[PDB]
């Protein structure tokens, strides 16, 4: 209420936030900040100046949206600071002050990024302390291991994170550009192909609805998309709000295969199963059969039914003949994050790793690379 | 100093990406210093956005807005859009009427009114209100007569009695009889003049109804009314449109009138 | 409030287990190794 420590997600489409402690964040919403476009009120209030999250996506029709989270990285702190704002006092309704707040970061986040995050937490929020934990580690550590690498994908931005004895191997972090909203553009595009229209607002939302709800992950692509037109069971319809009745066949399985075949949206960049192995392979050959045994995958775009029965195969099939693989695949993974997050700052161990507003006060910003790696 | 209300049939994204029924919905609002546009389909208040961006192209403070929520029992729901040009009138303050309990089924209203207290310099009236109104078309008896405590609402929260009630009341042909008009308040009181007669047709269909209506309670804003300036806007005539263009605009014509 | 009750105590139970795994990981000397190693 007004002692507990804070936990914030930053993510490029969500943010989630809560308290240390809780099994779950208390307010998930869009990274959005929307600004009036032209002078007027809402029916009994006075002049808004910006809406974040929900608010900001339901009235986007007379604001200018901004998205200051991209591909994992924050590139609007002005955007950011009203998140942060609405985070504090409109969502979790507490005093910042009053708090400890752990925040999160993309895998190599800039140092000045890094160091700007400490910064505003600081000077503009007033808080007692504050840590920067990388998102990747929270999951490893959620999943109950300190070992293991893992493949962090959401909306902007899919991670390899190998993780050994607690810390991040950062000469062996992979980024791939490809994720959630990419994806939802695909299958846009294809179901277009297919001869579907989504013009209206109303029709263009859905998609990624469709895409959370109908598409999987093919165990063998190649087959199913032959079985395409013979099989019975492919076929499934989806009603939109107006009442028109829609039909998704081999688009459900296409549509994630682009983790898998990034080329299908014109990207020649290599698949997550690749970048999953040639993540291990840059790392020392004494830690790999720890590595294969702990994938643990984390982020809502990891969701798709039989993502991991397929992990299984393509890295089976890359890595050597008879090495034990295990891919985890939490139920809870959409928020594994966070949950690691309110784990971490739970702990009595925790509580000196803590960057405090003296410690802030004496070194400065550059303090976060001292006690946040 | 003109006012108008225009209930724009379905006035939602469809319409306002049509750039030739956004040319003819444009010209109709540019006429009006204050327009209250009714039935507003505009789940993500794009539409409302698009007619701004229009409206406010060359100078962006030619139209100011006040706009409301999505106002209905069901899943069907429109917005009350006020747009008036600031240098003109001001807004001094805005609130939805409180129509009572909605889940204990008494609230008196299915879309409640908006209502705006407008500053107007260049009027005989210094001070006045607008209440809004589309009426749904099986309750318009209960719903106009509900207006007369909207009246007295104003009058307790703003000490105001000088107030402007317009929009598609529904107050003709099926939906309001001869007989049903002595049940109405608003009607039967002398407070208030009605502008708009019975006589008044503000369909752009082939029917024959003074649906629209504009009433004024007040002596100020009585005395600023100009003579015979209350009417119908037929776009269909004023813009030399065919019958089936005109209703692609809307099946209803705004109903005006002018202050000075 | 009895799946509270359950979801609460499993929670706990996450977070002592975390005491045992991840804190050996976060000791002044580990630290100062992790830190070391880059
Ligand atoms: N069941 C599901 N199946 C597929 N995709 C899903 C599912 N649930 C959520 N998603 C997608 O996951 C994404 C959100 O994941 P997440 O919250 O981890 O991302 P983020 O943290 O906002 O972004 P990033 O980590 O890239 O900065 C969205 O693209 C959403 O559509
Ligand atoms: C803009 O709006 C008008 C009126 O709604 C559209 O006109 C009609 O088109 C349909 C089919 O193309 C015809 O059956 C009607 O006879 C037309 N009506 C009128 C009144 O012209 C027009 O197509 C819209 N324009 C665009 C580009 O969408
Ligand atoms: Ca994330
Ligand atoms: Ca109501
Ligand atoms: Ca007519």
């Amino acid at each position: 209420d007004e002692t507990t420590a804070l936990v914030c997600d930053n993510g490029s489409g969500l943010v989630k936030a809560g308290f240390a402690g809780d099994d779950a964040p208390r307010a998930v919403f869009p990274s959005i900040v929307g600004r009036p476009r032209h002078q007027g009120v809402m029916v009994g209030m006075g002049q808004k100046d910006s809406y974040v999250g929900d608010e900001a996506q339901s009235k986007r029709g007379i604001l200018t949206l901004k998205y200051p989270i991209e591909h994992g990285i924050i590139t609007n702190w002005d955007d950011m600071e009203k998140i942060w704002h609405h985070t504090f006092y409109n969502e979790l309704r507490v005093a910042p002050e009053e708090h400890p707040t752990l925040l999160t970061e993309a895998p190599l986040n800039p140092k000045a990024n890094r160091e700007k995050m400490t910064q505003i937490m600081f000077e503009t929020f007033n808080v007692p302390a504050m840590y920067v934990a990388i998102q990747a580690v929270l999951s490893l550590y959620a999943s109950g291991r300190t070992t293991g690498i893992v493949l962090d994908s959401g909306d902007g931005v899919t991670h390899n994170v190998p993780i050994y004895e607690g810390y991040a191997l950062p000469h062996a972090i992979m980024r791939l550009d490809l994720a959630g909203r990419d994806l939802t553009d695909y299958l846009m595009k294809i179901l277009t192909e297919r001869g579907y229209s989504f013009v209206t607002t109303a029709e263009r939302e859905i998609v990624r609805d469709i895409k959370e709800k109908l598409c999987y992950v093919a165990l063998d692509f190649e087959n199913e998309m032959a079985t395409a037109a013979s099989s019975s069971s492919l076929e499934k319809s989806y009603e939109l709000p107006d009442g028109q009745v829609i039909t998704i066949g081999n688009e459900r399985f296409r549509c994630p295969e682009t983790l898998f075949q990034p080329s299908f949206i014109g990207m020649e960049s290599a698949g997550i199963h690749e970048t999953t192995y040639n993540s291990i392979m840059k790392c020392d050959i004494d830690i790999r059969k720890d590595l294969y045994a702990n994938n643990v995958m984390s982020g809502g775009t990891t969701m798709y039914p039989g993502i991991a029965d397929r992990m299984q195969k393509e890295i089976t099939a890359l890595a050597p003949s008879t090495m034990k693989i295990k891919i985890i695949a939490p139920p809870e993974r959409k928020y594994s994050v966070w949950i690691g997050g309110s784990i971490l700052a739970s702990l009595s161990t925790f509580q000196q790793m803590w960057i405090t507003k003296q410690e802030y006060d004496e070194a400065g910003p550059s303090i976060v690379h001292r006690k946040c790696f | 100093l003109k006012i108008a209300a225009f209930n724009i049939r379905t006035f939602g994204e469809t319409k306002m990406s049509n750039a030739t029924l956004a040319s003819y919905i444009v010209r109709i609002v540019r006429r009006y210093d204050i327009v209250l546009i009714q039935e507003v389909r505009d789940s993500h208040l794009v539409a409302v956005g698009k007619l701004l961006d229009y409206l406010n192209q060359d100078d962006p403070n030619t139209y100011h807005y006040v706009v409301s929520e999505p106002l209905g029992r069901n899943s069907y729901k429109e917005r009350y859009l006020f747009l008036f040009r600031p240098n003109k009138v001001s807004v001094l303050d805005t609130y939805q009427y409180d129509d009572g309990c909605e889940s204990c089924g008494n609230d008196s209203f299915s879309r409640e009114p908006a209502v705006v207290k407008f500053s107007s310099h260049s009027t005989k009236v210094k001070e006045f209100a607008i209440v809004a109104l589309h009426s749904a078309p099986s309750d318009a008896v209960a719903e106009i007569n509900s207006l007369y405590d909207v009246y007295l609402d104003v009058q307790q929260k703003w000490h105001l009695n000088d107030v402007m009630l317009m929009g598609d009341f529904n107050a003709d042909c099926s939906y309001v009889t001869s007989s049903q008009w002595s049940s109405i308040r608003l009607r039967t009181s002398s407070t208030f003049q009605w502008l708009i007669p019975d006589s008044a047709d503000t369909t752009a269909t082939s029917t024959n109804c003074a649906y629209d209506r504009i009433v004024v309670a007040g002596s100020l804003l009585q005395s600023s009314v100009v003579p015979g300036s209350a009417a119908p806007f037929d776009f269909q005539a004023a813009y030399g449109l065919s019958n089936e263009m005109a209703l692609a605009i809307s099946d209803h014509y705004p109903v005006e009138v002018t202050l000075t | 409030w009895e799946q509270l009750a359950r979801d609460r105590s499993r929670f706990a139970r996450r977070i002592t287990q975390a005491q045992e795994e991840l804190s050996p990981c976060l000791t002044p000397a580990a630290r100062a190794r992790a830190w070391a190693r880059l």
